[PDB]
């Protein structure tokens, strides 16, 4: 990843001919491996990048192999050497030129390549060493959004516009507030016979846009454009007429993407900037006239239903739902996503107890350890004499008894209230026993 | 070429194939369109696809194959092979063993014929082939009939009319231009062939395009499955080639779709590029390509090839775990679901694919499952079995319709089974479950054995899992079911066979039901299965037998109260198989055993709870003895296996029981009528008792009195009766056949007899009694008028005469412990002396056979060995017990005397062991030494001297084959001692015999001093090898002997040796010998005997080594011979102080001097001088007997590197001689690497040699028509050359090389390939990290990678086989860069990509087994050959006291 500055294996003459041989080849694999071992000193690592990038540009800006076999070879080689090493990232901050010309290289064709190139490329905005921003031509980039997308090509776009925003923050917001916004009269004008199918690309276009202006955030200026968006009067057409017509005929899955686009204008935040080392801070700026909480919670139901076929919505599009929204399924289900997405190594540690006394055997080890310790442990349970049944039931056991001699008589900890439990007076709970209900929680 | 080495249906439409003629084949095969049958064998179909394979080879042997001469291709043969190809696959599809399919090599020629119905058909078969690569593996060597990389030319994309020009390259001229086909004069002209063949039909077929467009989808899916490594999926394939054929899916003809659905599942199986493939079919869109296809399907009536194909596709999705979770939010499940539950218009075919497919969508992920359950699904295929079974019920069988409710009771029985999804248990008391199950099982015939397999599984797995709703279950009339089910037979089904047991034990959870199964006698099912003929093959070819053993086991263990009739029933069933081994052929009857003994072993003679029940030992035991005696029984078979171990097991129970038992059945088959089948059970009956007694170790009293016993006994007399009778009608007993019985008897009685001995607390006259009469039985046997069978008698008596021998505690001690006074007493020599007399008086009466009487002198000299090895001090002087043992020893001397003439190969052991015997205390060392000398003026003494004298002269007149034999006994180190006896044998040239006796005694060494001058003369031209070897080892055995203080003698030893020229490969190794000897010796002795330079024999050992046989020896003596010319004093010390630094660090215990001196013989050998010096001052810590001992770049001086520049310089002719010659250089290089610091810069001209040898062959591109001669030559070659860049640290040699290594690269293609790996190979192999760091700097000074990348560059040109070129010669060039771009330091550690038949099968795996060997065995090898496998030679015995001293 850092930068490498070998000796010269191989004199820089004959690898232009060593690119142009790996490109008019099949099964090139082993052949882009010499390519990234050559370009381990610095001069061979630049002169390939821009022999590469120059194949590119000359086979379709300009126009034996076909041009459009030999651009795709040119794609897939420049591509495969900025994922290894990156050093090779870090050449196109050197020449910014190199960027331009892989810009200017990108039609309706090469859209799907180009874009997963970038997002690689992207990396030498990363630590702030551009030089010259303002000559990037990045409005090319930004424009690529007329082209059809995949979701995977869309994907990689994203990576692009998250490490530069920024550098071009009101270019950016420019170009999308306003497709947007001739998106959402397009709805509005053909709302007579608007159709969330017949109409789907139209509005993955716009859901497009509405989330990559959520990534960089608005600024000052835009705060009077964003309250705009949020105030449509599509949004209040389709929720109040078309939606009511679509649920009858209509699978959920084409209805998801209105609600999405939706949700997203008044997830959008107001971000000032990176006066962190790497993050940017952010501001809720809220609605007023907006019908946007009245519509969340008359169709709490339906957005319920899309959350439950796919619960990766709250990391994306209903990432700034209330929480207020979610039934206690949804909600639960959200809590173990984000628990577990932070990863710890979970180390197993045995645990000795006895049947009569499982409470004072745990008390007695688990307090030992820290939160932290416990939290992340695989408690083996190994239940004193008794060894006839599998770890799982053990496990169970273990939680089963612990529960069964907490609210115990002889330990007094807890008075019933017919079916529940409530602690006992302070007067009858002893001073060096308070430590208990540490261990309960 | 043909396969090399069933039913009613498949046996009637295998005979119909068989007998049909030619042109009633194609209508025949035509009818079978699809397999409504059970999964056949290959087996059965061997002589079907032999005459499928006969027909195909007639057309492409008619035709053309590669030409294809006859272009119009007749309807009648088109219509033919159509026909084959069609049915070839569905066969092949339903068929186990598919790998036995070896008509594939008839089978390619057609892909690439000028008929397209033709080609798809055969690609079709090619296809499903390689997809079952991965599955069975077996079948890769079933497909290496064709050529798999040949199918890579119809991979091409189509297009309307692109190229009218095949451009072709060539070899030798190098040139690629373009072929006119647009001609279309005639069918001739309009490897290469096949590919050109393609190349027309895309251009001149235009019309019928979309037939060849199906041709590549086919070719390409094959090739997936076969390497999906080596084919053209690029980033441009994903966006443009997956796209579009999915597209062909969902808009073209079924015909088109069909194949580009083959290809689609191909890329899908092999998960090739995966994540972007399920992306392409829009997998997870409510109405995507893959969901909406399945409507297509379900609800148009579209073809039976389509709809298999798409739902194998479909099933292939629904195992991909991304897939299936993709698919799952399109909503297959809740499709499936209200497909199956509210449309009941589908056909049974389509409703049982659809529950096919959740029989593999529902295990894949555990997502779709648990929606499964909210959907309420198993209510959905419960509803829907209740109906499909009513339907059938009372009806024909619809076979659509049984196969619907064998798949909903598949997908039932595996979801219990499955442990995860056992929540569809849920709704099953409520559901129509437990209603058509009952009504499954009351009208069992209706159903297949399949559907009631699977019925157990569920009822089991659901009984098993909550036992608590089995009441209902018996409620629901599930249980009367069943035992109405119980009173049909048994099918020819193994899973319904191995699921019954597991729901009768699921039914014995209830005590009520337990009185039922008892009472129904529905056991008798899993007892009655070992007796049908029909079933045998199946309990065999599954574990039924082993299955329904533990089944019994288990059900006797848990529940007792079956034990009474599973008893009863296991020793009923035993009896009824044992009454079918009369009336059943044997192969088919131990077949019937094998799985009842199966069963057994699992069921009897358990050491679990209960157990005790179902085991009787008089049951057990009254069965396995009469089965034994029906049926013949190899030991081979682990049917013998199991029914010993059984039979041992009741032994071991009562051991007197089982032997009085034998003993009643023995004499009871004797009063019987005395046929030769009774014979066999009296054989097989003595056979058993004989491995009872053999195998028992521990033994009983009461069993050792029965066999003392007089009822006993009485028996085992008549048994010598019986069998002696079998000796007088030669006509009904062979002689052949009576010498194996009575064999036989004797090692009967000797069992029984050692057995007794064995045994603790035996009476001395208990033993003696049984001794006494068998032995005097014995002797009165062989004073007969039948003397035919005395050598089997003698033979007998030998082994009797064995068994009273000591414990065996102390080494080599055999004395008579009670026996001894018996035999003396009863004059057991005295009658072998009369024996002897007698034997040989029969000869002068020519009464005998001269053959005949040396068999006679074998077996006389057999017994009296055994006799002579027990007696006590025999030989040897006490004044109180020489009475009678004196009288022995005369008797020794007198039989020997008079059989002397009449020994033989065969009679020259027993000699041997005689008279090591009578020299025992001698030889074995008893005596003090001091005492043992004394002692020689004694009558035992002086006899013993006469025995030797005997034996000498019996030696000296048998010839090389009989003598071979005894050549090197310990015998020889006494006899030969004498220098009278000494003489007497050098003289009768017996010179190896002499060596070896030389070797190990001092004494006998010392007189072939004296004769080492004398021989010294005949040394040139000898012709001996033997006379060679004697004189080599006399003469280094004397050198060491000098080194002991002696020194004196070896100086005086003058003369000059002149080897005569040799054709015997023999005579020119031991002359090397001498040699080798001679010279080793000059180099730290001083040796007046000079000769000829060794250059001028070790070129001789160079030339015959090719010719000779056995040419490993000269191989190791020539290298030998060159080492000790080359080698110093000083470079020969150091190798030796090197070996014994090995064992210095190691800090070890080391104890005993001895263990330091046989363990290191090969360092002692090489130089003992200089073995003597390391031990004497850097002493280790060996104890030796006196608590312990204090302990603690190659640049050699004084090399001779003469040698070394003349057999670098010398090029051989001969093909083999080059190879050991560059061999012999290869171990000069790491031996000495000195050597080639010697040569001068006019010498570098001669590597050139070496490398040019070495690019003869290219070890990666195997070329055709190359000899094994020819690759060892090539690499042994440029082996030498990287040993120089690894051993070596010369620098302006390997600038040399390197050079012209260089400058040889570029010339060819194969010069590019051996030379870019060959500078790779010098790299790889790391001898050393500045070596091969020196290496590294050197190949980026030398601009190594310029040349290659320069040269890879030149090559390229486009040809198919470039993109094989450039897997090769990427290889050296990315390590060789990835050396160059990482530092210094951490380069080392960089990994690379990170009968003349007969005869020749012999010389060729010779060149594969010679190596570079390690020093110390290098040194080992030359001791072997003067010291010969004697661990301890008397010069060791010498020097271990010096060492001590």
């Amino acid at each position: 990843i850092a930068e490498r500055e070998a000796a010269a294996s191989v004199p820089i003459d004959i690898v232009f001919g060593l690119i142009h041989m790996v490109l008019q080849c099949g099964n090139r694999r082993n052949l882009y491996r010499i390519i990234h071992n050559i370009s381990a000193n610095k001069e061979v690592r630049i002169f390939s990048v821009e022999t590469l990038v120059n194949s590119i540009y000359q086979a379709v800006v300009e126009g034996v192999i076909a041009p459009e076999v030999i651009t795709k070879r040119g794609f897939e080689a420049l591509t495969y050497l900025c994922t290894k090493s990156s050093d090779f990232t870090t050449v196109f901050s050197y020449n910014t030129e190199l960027i331009n010309k892989i810009l200017q290289a990108t039609n309706k064709r090469t859209i799907s390549e180009s874009v997963k190139l970038l997002s690689t490329v992207g990396d030498c905005f990363n630590n702030d060493k551009v030089a010259e921003p303002e000559n990037i031509e990045v409005r090319k980039y930004i424009g690529f959004l007329e082209y059809d997308m995949t979701d995977d090509t869309f994907k990689h776009f994203c990576e692009f516009i998250k490490k530069t925003d920024r550098f071009y923050r009101p270019m950016y917001l420019l170009y999308l507030m306003g497709g947007s916004k001739k998106s959402l009269e397009e709805c509005l004008d053909k709302k007579a016979e608007f159709n969330s199918h017949t109409h789907h690309k139209g509005i993955i276009k716009l859901v497009r846009m509405l989330s990559l202006v959520n990534i960089m955030g608005i600024t000052e200026t835009y705060l009077d454009s964003l309250m705009e968006l949020r105030e449509m009067p599509f949004w209040e057409y389709y929720f109040n007429i078309i939606l009511p017509k679509e649920k009858e005929s209509l699978y959920a899955s084409s209805i998801l993407p209105l609600f999405k686009a939706f949700v997203i204008v008044h997830t959008i935040q107001m971000y000032i900037g990176r006066n962190e080392n790497i993050n940017e801070f952010s501001e809720i700026p809220n609605s007023d006239s907006s019908i946007y909480y009245s519509v969340v919670e008359k169709e709490k139901d339906l957005i319920n239903t899309f959350i439950q076929a796919d619960p990766d919505l709250l990391f994306h599009a209903f990432a700034g739902l209330q929480k207020k929204i979610l039934d206690f399924d949804n909600k639960r289900i959200y809590f173990y996503k984000k628990i577990r997405e932070d990863v710890q190594l979970r180390p197993t540690i045995s645990l000795m107890v006895q049947r009569g006394a499982v409470f004072e055997d745990t008390f007695h080890q688990l307090m030992r350890l820290n939160g932290e310790q416990v939290r992340n442990a695989k408690f083996n349970i190994k239940f004193a004499g008794e060894e006839g049944v599998d770890a799982g039931g053990l496990t169970r056991e273990w939680y089963s008894e612990l529960s069964k001699e907490m609210f115990n008589a002889n330990y007094a900890l807890f008075t019933p209230i017919g079916s529940s439990y409530q602690p006992n007076h302070i007067s009858h709970i002893n001073p060096e026993h308070l430590v208990y209900f540490k261990f309960i929680g | 070429g043909p396969m090399k080495i069933p039913g009613k249906q498949i046996s009637n439409t295998i005979k119909q194939l068989s007998n049909l003629p030619e042109e009633e084949l194609p209508t025949y095969l035509n009818n079978i369109y699809e397999w409504r049958c059970a999964k056949t064998d290959l087996l059965y179909w061997v002589d079907v696809l032999d005459r499928f394979d006969e027909i195909l080879k007639a057309v492409v042997t008619e035709y053309g194959l590669g030409q294809f001469q006859n272009k119009p291709m007749k309807e009648s043969d088109k219509e033919m092979v159509y026909a084959i190809l069609k049915f070839q696959k569905l066969l092949v599809e339903n068929s186990s063993n598919k790998s036995m399919f070896s008509s594939f090599d008839v089978v390619e020629p057609f892909i690439y014929s000028f008929e397209l119905d033709l080609a798809i058909e055969a690609l079709y078969l090619v296809s499903f082939f390689a997809s079952k690569i991965h599955i069975q593996r077996s079948i890769k060597t079933s497909m290496a009939l064709m050529k798999m990389e040949t199918l890579k030319t119809l991979i091409e994309r189509v297009k309307e009319k692109p190229q009218s020009m095949y451009t072709y390259y060539d070899e030798t001229t190098n040139n690629c231009k373009r072929v006119s086909i647009k001609k279309a004069v005639k069918k001739g002209i309009y490897q290469e062939i096949r590919r050109f063949i393609h190349a027309i039909r895309l251009h001149e077929m235009a019309e019928q395009h979309e037939k060849l467009k199906i041709i590549r989808m086919l070719a390409f899916s094959a090739l997936v499955y076969y390497n999906y490594t080596d084919l053209p999926i690029d980033s441009e394939f994903i966006s443009r080639d997956l796209p579009e054929t999915l597209a062909i899916i969902n808009t073209e003809s079924y015909q088109m779709r069909e194949a580009a659905v083959t290809m689609i599942d191909a890329i899908f199986r092999m998960r090739i590029r995966h994540s972007a493939v399920i992306a392409a079919m829009n997998a997870q869109s409510h109405e995507g390509m893959i969901m909406n296809l399945l409507k297509k399907v379900v609800n148009e009536d579209v073809p039976e090839h389509f709809a298999i194909v798409f739902f194998n596709f479909l099933s292939s999705c629904f195992a991909s775990g991304p897939c299936v979770s993709a698919l799952f939010s399109a909503g297959i499940v809740q499709y499936v679901c209200n497909t199956l539950r509210d449309q009941p218009d589908i056909s049974y075919r389509k409703r049982m694919r659809l529950v096919m497919g959740a029989n593999t969508f529902l295990f894949t992920l555990p997502a779709p499952f648990t929606w499964f359950i909210s959907e309420n699904g198993i209510r959905i295929l419960s509803k829907e079995l209740l109906l499909a079974v009513d339907v059938a019920l009372g009806n024909i069988k619809d076979h659509d319709l049984l196969m619907y409710i064998n798949s909903i009771m598949k997908i039932i029985s595996q979801l219990f089974k499955n442990a995860g999804t056992a929540e569809a248990m849920r709704g099953f008391l409520e559901g129509e479950f437990p209603r058509a199950i009952s009504l499954i099982l009351f009208h069992s015939e209706e159903f297949t054995p399949s559907i009631l397999a699977y019925l157990f599984s569920a009822v089991g797995d659901y009984i098993h899992n909550e036992p608590s709703n089995l009441p209902f279950i018996i409620e629901a009339g599930i249980f009367d079911g069943f035992v109405m089910c119980m009173k049909k037979e048994l099918p020819e089904s193994p899973d319904f066979l191995l699921e019954l047991p597991n729901l009768i034990e699921a039914f014995f959870l209830n005590s009520e039901l337990i009185k039922k199964i008892d009472e129904e006698n529905i056991l008798d099912r899993i007892f009655e299965s070992f007796e049908i003929v029909n079933l045998s093959n199946i309990i065999l070819m599954y574990d039924i037998g082993r299955a329904y053993g533990i089944f019994l086991e288990n059900l006797v263990r848990h529940y007792p109260i079956i034990s009474l009739t599973v008893k009863e029933k296991i020793y009923n069933t035993m009896k009824n198989l044992e009454s079918m081994i009369p009336n059943t052929d044997p192969e088919l009857m131990r077949l019937l055993l094998g799985n009842l003994f199966r069963m057994m072993h699992r069921a009897v003679y358990r050491k679990t709870t209960n157990n005790q029940l179902i085991t009787d030992k008089g049951l057990l035991n009254n069965r396995i003895i009469s089965m034994l005696m029906l049926i013949e029984i190899p030991t081979e078979t682990e049917l013998y296996t199991d029914v010993m171990n059984i039979l041992m097991e009741v032994f071991d129970e009562d051991q007197t029981y089982v032997i009085s038992y034998i003993a009643k059945v023995i004499d009871r088959v004797m009063k019987n009528k005395v046929t030769l089948e009774n014979i066999e059970k009296i054989k097989r009956i003595l056979l058993i008792v004989n491995y009872l007694i053999f195998k028992n170790e521990e033994t009983c009293e009461e069993f050792i009195k029965h066999c003392t016993s007089k009822g006993f006994l009485q028996i085992v007399k008549r048994i010598s009766q019986y069998f002696d009778n079998l000796k007088k009608d030669t006509a009904l007993v062979s002689v052949a056949k009576n010498e194996s019985l009575t064999n036989l008897y004797y090692s009967f009685t000797m069992g029984i007899l050692k057995t007794v001995y064995r045994y603790s607390k035996t009476n001395a006259k208990e033993y003696l009694k049984i001794f006494g009469l068998l032995v005097e039985d014995l002797l009165s046997k062989t004073e007969q008028i039948d003397h035919l069978y005395y050598t089997q008698r003698m033979h007998g008596l030998k082994n009797y005469i064995m068994v009273d021998k000591s414990p065996q505690q102390y080494p080599q001690k055999n004395e008579f412990v009670v026996t001894q006074e018996y035999l003396m007493g009863i004059n057991l020599s005295e009658t072998l002396m009369e024996h002897a007399k007698n034997s040989v008086s029969m000869l002068k009466d020519e009464k005998i056979t001269m053959d005949a009487h040396k068999k006679v002198v074998s077996s006389i000299l057999e017994v009296l060995s055994i006799y002579v090895r027990g007696i006590k001090n025999l030989f040897v002087p006490v004044k109180e017990p020489k009475k009678k043992v004196c009288e022995i020893e005369e008797h020794v001397l007198i039989i020997v005397e008079l059989l002397m003439d009449y020994i033989d190969k065969s009679s020259i052991e027993h000699l041997l062991n005689i008279v090591k015997t009578a020299f025992f205390v001698t030889l074995r060392k008893q005596i003090t030494k001091e005492m043992d000398r004394e002692n020689e003026g004694s009558a035992e003494y002086k006899r013993r001297n006469i025995l030797g004298s005997f034996f000498i002269s019996v030696f000296l007149n048998l010839p090389k084959e009989e003598t071979e034999a005894v050549l090197k006994s310990d015998i020889f180190t006494i006899l030969v001692k004498n220098k009278k006896t000494f003489k007497q044998v050098y003289n009768k040239n017996c010179f190896g015999l002499l060596q070896y006796a030389a070797i190990k005694e001092s004494r006998v060494f010392s007189h072939l001093v004296s004769f080492i001058p004398k021989m010294t003369k005949q040394v040139g031209a000898s012709t001996d090898p033997a006379f060679l070897k004697l004189y080599a080892v006399g003469l280094v055995f004397v050198a060491m002997r000098d080194t002991l203080k002696k020194t004196t003698v070896l100086s005086r030893f003058i003369g000059n040796i002149v080897f005569a020229e040799s054709t015997c490969p023999a005579v020119v190794e031991a002359q090397g010998i001498v040699i080798l000897a001679i010279v080793k010796l000059k180099i730290e002795y001083n040796l007046a005997i000079t000769i000829e330079d060794p250059i001028i024999h070790l070129n001789r050992i160079y030339a015959i080594v090719e010719t000779a046989e056995q040419k490993e020896g000269l191989v190791i003596l020539a290298n030998l011979l060159i080492r000790r010319v080359i080698e110093s004093k000083e470079a020969a010390k150091e190798a030796v102080d090197t070996i014994i630094k090995n064992k210095h660090l190691g800090k070890s215990r080391m104890y005993t001097v001895h263990t330091v001196c046989s363990n290191l013989r090969n360092a002692l050998f090489y130089s003992i001088s200089s073995f003597l010096e390391y031990l004497s001052s850097n002493f280790e810590c060996i104890s030796a007997g006196w608590e312990e001992i204090r302990h603690k770049i190659k640049i050699y001086s004084g090399l001779n590197a003469e040698l070394f520049r003349t057999l670098f310089v010398h090029r051989a002719t001969g093909k083999m001689e080059q190879i050991v010659r560059i061999h012999s250089l290869c171990l000069l290089v790491v031996s000495f690497p000195q050597l080639i610091s010697t040569l001068v810069p006019e010498d570098y001209s001669f590597f050139m040699y070496f490398l040019e040898n070495h690019a003869a062959y290219s070890k990666s591109l195997k070329p055709s028509a190359f000899q094994q001669e020819d690759k060892t030559l090539a690499y042994w070659s440029g082996h030498f050359i990287m040993l120089i860049f690894n051993h070596t640290t010369y620098v302006e040699v390997k600038k040399y090389i390197l050079e012209k290594v260089l400058e040889l690269l570029p010339t060819s293609i194969n010069a590019t390939v051996i030379f870019s790996e060959l500078i790779q190979e010098i790299l790889t192999m790391r001898f050393s990290k500045n070596t091969f760091d020196e290496n590294t700097a050197l190949v980026k000074e030398m601009n190594c990678l310029e040349v290659m990348i320069r040269s890879t560059m030149q090559i390229d040109n486009r040809r198919k086989d470039y993109g094989s070129i450039m897997e090769i010669l990427t290889k050296p060039m990315e390590y060789i860069t990835r050396i160059l771009a990482v530092d210094e330091k951490e380069a080392f550690y960089e990994e690379v990509t990170q009968q003349s038949s007969s005869e020749q099968s012999e010389k060729n795996e010779f060149l594969k087994s010679l190596c570079i060997l390690p020093i110390s065995k290098l040194i080992g090898k030359e001791m072997e050959i003067f010291n010969a496998d004697e661990r301890m030679p008397f010069v060791q015995k010498i020097l271990e006291g010096s060492i001590i001293s």
